[PDB]
C-alpha cells in the first residue's frame, strides 16, 4: 500500500489495531514505547 | 480417507506458494480484472511504453 516511515517492522503477529493495507497493521507497543508495524 | 469421499479438489494444494485449491484457482482465473491500482503503478505510468 505504498511505504511507511516512522514505524518499525516486527517479525511477530498480533490482532489488527490500525489497518494500513494489504495485510499490514500498526500499533503502539513497547518493542521504550514506539509505533510498530506487523502482519 | 474420509469414508471414500474425495475432497482433494477443494482442499488446498501446497505445491504453489498460494495455498489455494483447484476450484479456487479456476474461479480466480476465470474472473478477469481491470488491473486496479491496489498495487503501485507509478513507475509504469512514468515510463511511457
Ligand atoms: C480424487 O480425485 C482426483 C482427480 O479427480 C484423483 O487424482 C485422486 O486420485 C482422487 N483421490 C483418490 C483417493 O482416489
Amino acid at each position: 500500500a505504498g511505504c511507511l516511515i516512522g514505524a518499525e517492522y516486527v517479525n511477530n503477529s498480533y490482532e489488527c489495531d490500525i489497518p494500513i493495507g494489504a495485510g499490514i497493521c500498526a500499533s503502539y507497543q513497547t518493542q521504550s514505547q514506539s509505533i510498530i508495524a506487523y502482519t | 480417507y474420509f469414508g471414500g469421499f474425495n475432497f482433494s479438489q477443494i482442499l488446498p494444494d501446497p505445491s504453489k506458494p498460494s495455498k489455494r485449491s483447484f476450484i479456487e484457482d479456476l474461479l480466480f482465473n476465470k474472473v478477469t480484472l481491470a488491473d486496479a491500482g491496489f498495487i503501485k503503478q507509478y513507475g509504469d505510468c512514468l515510463g511511457d511504453i
